[PDB]
RNA sequence: AAGCGUUUACUUUGAAAAAAUUAGAGUGUUCAAAGCAGGCCGCCUGGAUACCGCAGCUAGGAAUAAUGGAAUAGGACCGCG
RNA sequence: UACCUGGUUGAUCCUGCCAGUAGCAUAUGCUUGUCUCAAAGAUUAAGCCAUGCAUGUCUAAGUACGCACGGCCGGUACAGUGAAACUGCGAAUGGCUCAUUAAAUCAGUUAUGGUUCCUUUGGUCGCUCGUACUUGGAUAACUGUGGUAAUUCUAGAGCUAAUACAUGCCGACGGGCGCUGACCCCCUUCGCGGGGGGGAUGCGUGCAUUUAUCAGUGGUGACUCUAGAUAACCUCGGGCCGAUCGCACGCCGGCGGCGACGACCCAUUCGAACGUCUGCCCUAUCAACUUUCGAUGGUAGUCGCCGUGCCUACCAUGGUGACCACGGGUGACGGGGAAUCAGGGUUCGAUUCCGGAGAGGGAGCCUGAGAAACGGCUACCACAUCCAAGGAAGGCAGCAGGCG
RNA sequence: AGGUAAGGGAAGUCGGCAAGCCGGAUCCGUAACUUCGGGAUAAGGAUUGGCUCUAAGGGCUGGCAGCCGACUUAGAACUGG
């Protein structure tokens, strides 16, 4: 059983685990458990006991500081690319995306590069534009339904007040009559 | 848990009547809310539909609006003085719809002096050294000054309302449901309404 | 039922559409759209089993994702679309247009159209609103909420609308004298000018309808669709235009028919 | 008189502390024909189920019945009395269905046993969906 | 042409009232139980109709069955001050 | 097909019942050649279950450095398949069963003017006046150390992206409208005064929410409807005003097409829920029942998506019933329907269609628009699996199959 | 002559002798039988302190105002090992 951190113990305790929590994958969205973790404090009774080298000592140990493996991945991001190399804002980023070459029994060597991400491309750009198009076209198209349904509101009103007027004008052959 | 079921009581003639489902989630009820005065504290919770509600649980200022004169601030709250449902509610300070609580005066004499340019509250005996009611009473322009001169012609107030204007906090009734919207927003008691209320506080103190 | 429902048995289905009992269990569910589930007929139901341009649901899915069907000027590329009333499904491959008009019976018809009339439809407006900035809006029968109407319309009225714009042409007001389509209830494809109106306050008001043979019936307002004014339609109107002569007077016919031809 | 509740009895929609230098009662016509009461407009209660001035809709059925009780405040209780066919024996049953109506002190002179015309709305309690639009006299009872 | 006519039962119509099922139309599943197809030298068509209690709505009738008008006239009608 | 016959007596005419007669079902016995349909563990055990399966899903249009395949035109990123994983959605459909439930469910008729509503379709998406040539860091799949007897159990170390989680702007935008108003100009009076115009500065000025006020564009039979104006509010457990993706690619660094995706609000569709009136088997050896442990109402609140004693606080004593209230039983899911039938009725309806309930018994809940979901979790009771004895894991009234 | 005693609880003794248990008040509830009066405080339950509030129960003077005087009952919050 997993010991998980902030539970002030040092024996064996059940909890209910959601997403976020350690110790517990949970299978569908919304889904606790109640797993049965351990104590975080450390005594005798452990199978495997995790531990973290923060500061180097004086003696080159053979098994962890001696060889320095590579990391596996290099950055994605057109950012952290910049962050890395200290790019600028003008100068391009293209080209100093590393690039991990391929090797192996029978095949060519390959160099494959990942695909850099959140970078100022032509399709972007007219994306935005294509956009920035359609909000002046709706306030295009407002306008000139709305002056033509002034237009029509005005012919109306007319019509009905000159209807109004000659009805007026009948009261008013009544009230001579 | 708690639910709104008019299956779980009797009928209208008196009879039991045995359920014939479980307890349905769409027929659901909720803590009360509890609305207490202190520092701002809102938690929102997921409802019906995907929708929020605000439940307010301590809260200090309000939005209380001056019917007579059509002006409104936000301002604090001090306490409750009154509650029609009950008075545990009244013992205890707590922000419900048609409740009765009392709000500083400041931004309304702040309005009231910058719109009619006459002293509100302002018991005999005290000037203000920094004089900024000075500026904002004096320094008008002659063609404006009758503008002004129409104005507090009208600009006159109840008695009622010049004696809580002195005491510097005034009476109002809280209009919105702050459990639900998470405003606690009002508007100021006036006339017959205000004197009733006036009864009842007095009436209470004995 | 502790959700929406998702499937239709094909017993449970309308019984307009005409679906056989032993084919299969379940009938097509209309998709949400437009029209209601009882008052639409679905795409496939209208390739498959009528035009007989198909013959299974395979089929079905291959002409419509294949982008060929075109309803109401526009590319559907669900199977089960829900096509209602007085509806503009064109197939531009075959050069055939066909417009969803009810015929002398409940079911709908093939009714081919040509292309300048393909071009306009004629929808019934359901209410007026007023949008956030005093923008009146007219609501049609297949939830086409457009913006600006001409004052003089009318809850009740109709219109014509142009597909390729979506925009207002001309509007016929709901008045005796004028053609009605009656586009629901027992008196389903009945068309007739209407003679009177008798107002039920509280309650659905009616109308009573007298058609060209003199066989006058009443209707109530939400299965009226008037189809232009004057005795003569805006549209081009299927075989029978809407009589519903009596059933021996159909099966006579039919029997001098067939002896006719031999 | 009026104001006896621990809160302020008012019609919510009109505005009474507008400045001077007698108070505006709302009122409204419920449809269908239904003339509103004089005393409905002339009088100065509030009431919140009122048909005429208050926050409430007639809309669906319309209904008649006697009133049978008149004990509990703010509303009343009629009988409505009806036939049920039978259609084994071709005869009729008398039953009957004593629903809990909305009173409205506008009308304000009732008695028991007389029919009383009322009309659907929105629940306003547990066992009251209806509300008084007229009152007709019995027979006689003019006295 | 828009609004009003003591209230109901009753009687007739119309409206609305799921399918399948019941009765029933057409139809050589080789007959039938069936099914909704099918027939012609691409065309011609069907996939009808009836009942659906009881309750609610509308429009004709007032024969029969209940109920009121005005009788300490707080009765109509007509105008008046 | 509107149907009878034998039987009490020494014999007769009756009442009267028994037994004969024929369907429709359930099981059984005997026999059984062809062919077309077709019910089939409901009746007792909604009793218990070995086993196997029954819900996963990628389009050019969200993420692709797993050589797991594969092309070379490279050096100005990414050919195209693509396991896995993150992300979005479904899993609340369907299917099985009838245990409970007798104005309850349900059937017919209506209203939400008393509410919500994923998706689809259509409206809106420069309306606001105050690094954008693209903003931030965590994580899976990947590599490596393992623990447990074990599970769809997982940890610690490195990396690495988003239509995952957040921050956040240029533009339209140059000015209008309201208040503020230093000031200025003109007429007139002996004169204060009175009347009429231009205007520095500051603030606010979108939709949606809340609150109060004023007048009454388009409506309903009726609004406290919709819309306009006024003064603020806008929850940090925050609202929208695009910091997304794909196919061809053109015209004067800027304009440009067809789309896909997401989203505040409004109509539409699938519905969902309370609702109005009418209608249900037997039973009086059930005649009064309900009621400050809510019963009938009033007032004001809490909560609820909404209206409602759903609940709270204070008041009134009401509410139903001989027209059968209330209680009890049901070998009672309701109905559309089925058998028998002259006409009238009687019986059945577990059952493929609709509406209701449930997954051994209740109870509680995350997620999600939609669940009090059970092929989802969390507890207790009964049953029950593996075991190293420390623990873990289950719900066939789903499809087959097993026990009783 | 008074008490206290771990675990069992009458196994002691002729015999529960003696001792021990309950015990007041308030709010619920109360059977077999019966002479219908009772059984009955049947049986069986729950609360009880302190402090601070709230509501209700009246006179005298000139549905209103003022001034007085007493004891109670109910409800609520806080708090103590
Ligand atoms: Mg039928
Ligand atoms: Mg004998
Ligand atoms: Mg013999
Ligand atoms: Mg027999
Ligand atoms: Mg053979
Ligand atoms: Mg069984
Ligand atoms: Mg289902
Ligand atoms: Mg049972
Ligand atoms: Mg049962
Ligand atoms: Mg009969
Ligand atoms: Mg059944
Ligand atoms: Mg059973
Ligand atoms: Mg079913
Ligand atoms: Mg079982
Ligand atoms: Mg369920
Ligand atoms: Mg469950
Ligand atoms: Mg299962
Ligand atoms: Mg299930
Ligand atoms: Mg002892
Ligand atoms: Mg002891
Ligand atoms: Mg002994
Ligand atoms: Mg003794
Ligand atoms: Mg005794």
């Amino acid at each position: 059983f997993p010991m998980k951190q902030g539970v002030l113990t040092h024996g064996r305790v059940r909890l209910l685990l959601s997403k976020g929590h350690s110790c517990y994958r949970p299978r569908r969205t919304g889904e606790r458990k109640r797993k049965s973790v351990r104590g975080c404090i450390v005594d005798a009774n452990l199978s495997v006991l995790n531990l973290v080298i923060v500061k180097k000592g004086e003696k080159d140990i053979p098994g962890l500081t001696d060889t320095t493996v590579p990391r596996r991945l290099g950055p994605k991001r057109a950012s952290r690319i910049r962050k890395l190399f200290n790019l600028s804002k003008e100068d391009d980023v293209r080209q100093y995306v590393v690039r991990k070459p391929l090797n192996k029994e029978g095949k060519k060597p390959r160099t494959k590069a990942p695909k850099i991400q959140r970078l100022v491309t032509p399709r972007v750009l007219q994306h935005k534009r294509r956009r920035i198009a359609l909000k002046k076209q709706r306030t295009k198209k407002n306008k000139e339904e709305a002056a033509e349904y002034a237009k029509l509101l005005a012919k109306r009103m007319k019509e009905a007040k000159e209807k109004r007027q000659e009805q007026i004008a009948k009261r008013r052959r009544l009230s001579s009559l | 848990g708690i639910s709104r079921d008019n299956w779980h009581k009797r009928r209208k003639t008196g009879g039991k009547r045995k359920p014939y489902h479980k307890k349905r989630k769409y027929e659901l009820g909720r803590p009360a809310a509890n609305t207490k005065i202190g520092p701002r504290r809102i938690h929102t919770v997921r409802v019906r539909g995907g929708n929020k509600k605000y439940r307010a649980l301590r809260l200090d200022v309000g939005n209380f609006s001056w019917g007579s004169e059509c002006c409104t601030r936000k301002t604090r709250i001090i306490d409750v003085v009154y509650n029609a449902s009950n008075n545990e509610l009244v013992r205890t300070k707590t922000l419900v719809k048609n409740c009765i609580v009392l709000i500083d005066s400041t931004p309304y004499r702040q309005w009231y002096e910058s719109h009619y340019a006459l002293p509100l509250g302002r018991k005999k005996g005290a000037k203000l050294t920094p004089e900024e009611e000075e500026i904002l009473n004096k320094k008008r322009s002659k063609k404006i000054q009758k503008k002004y001169d129409e104005r507090k012609k009208n600009a006159k107030i109840s008695s009622l309302l010049e004696e809580q204007f002195q005491q510097g906090k005034l009476l109002a009734c809280i209009a919105s449901r702050p459990g639900q919207c998470g405003r606690a927003d009002g508007y100021v008691l006036e006339g017959k309404e205000l004197e009733f209320y006036l009864r009842k506080i007095k009436a209470r103190k004995g | 039922a502790r959700g929406p429902k998702k499937h239709l048995k094909r017993v449970a289905a309308p019984k307009h559409w005409m679906l056989d009992k032993l084919t299969g269990v379940f009938a097509p569910r209309p998709s949400t759209g437009p029209h209601k589930l009882r008052e639409c007929l679905p795409l496939i139901i209208f390739l498959r089993n009528r035009l007989k341009y198909a013959l299974t649901g395979d089929e079905v899915k291959k002409i419509c994702m294949q982008r060929f069907i075109k309803i109401d000027g526009k590319v559907r590329t669900d199977i089960t679309y829900p096509a209602g009333f007085m509806d503009v499904i064109s197939i531009d491959k075959t050069g055939e247009n066909f417009r969803l008009i009810y015929d002398t019976k409940g079911r709908f018809a093939v009714h081919r159209i040509t292309p300048e009339e393909a071009k306009y439809k004629l929808c019934k407006v359901r209410k007026i609103f007023v949008g956030t900035k005093g923008i009146p809006h007219l609501v049609t029968h297949d939830a086409r909420t457009i913006r600006y109407p001409d004052p003089l319309i009318k809850v009740n009225d109709t219109i014509q609308i142009d597909l390729e714009t979506g925009k207002i042409t001309d509007f016929i007001k709901f008045d005796t004298g004028n053609l009605c389509m009656v586009t629901g209830g027992a008196n389903l494809g009945r068309i007739g000018v209407i003679t009177n109106r008798e107002r039920h306050p509280g309650s659905f008001d009616v109308v009573h309808v007298k058609d060209a043979n003199g066989n006058s019936f009443a209707t109530r307002l939400s299965n009226i669709f008037v189809i232009g004014k004057g005795n003569k339609p805006w549209i081009s109107l299927p075989r029978g235009k809407g009589i519903r002569l009596t059933i021996a007077e159909e099966r006579d016919k039919r029997l001098a028919a067939k002896q006719s031809s031999g | 008189d009026i104001q006896t509740e621990r809160a302020y009895q008012k019609q919510p929609t009109i505005f009474q502390n507008k400045k001077r230098v007698k108070l505006p009662r709302y009122y409204k016509n419920i449809g269908l024909g239904f003339k509103t009461p004089k005393e409905a407009i002339e009088g100065t209660y509030i009431d919140k189920k009122c048909p005429f001035t208050g926050n409430v809709s007639i809309r669906g059925r319309i209904l008649s019945g006697v009133v049978t009780k008149m004990k509990m405040q703010r509303t009343i209780v009629i009988r409505r009395d009806y036939l049920h066919y039978i259609r084994k024996y071709n005869r009729f049953e008398k039953r009957h269905k004593n629903m809990s109506v909305h009173l409205s002190p506008c009308f304000r002179d009732v008695q028991i046993g007389d029919i009383v015309t009322v009309g659907e709305c929105r629940p306003l309690s547990k066992t009251v969906r209806f509300n008084v639009l007229k009152v007709t006299k019995a027979a006689g009872t003019k006295k």
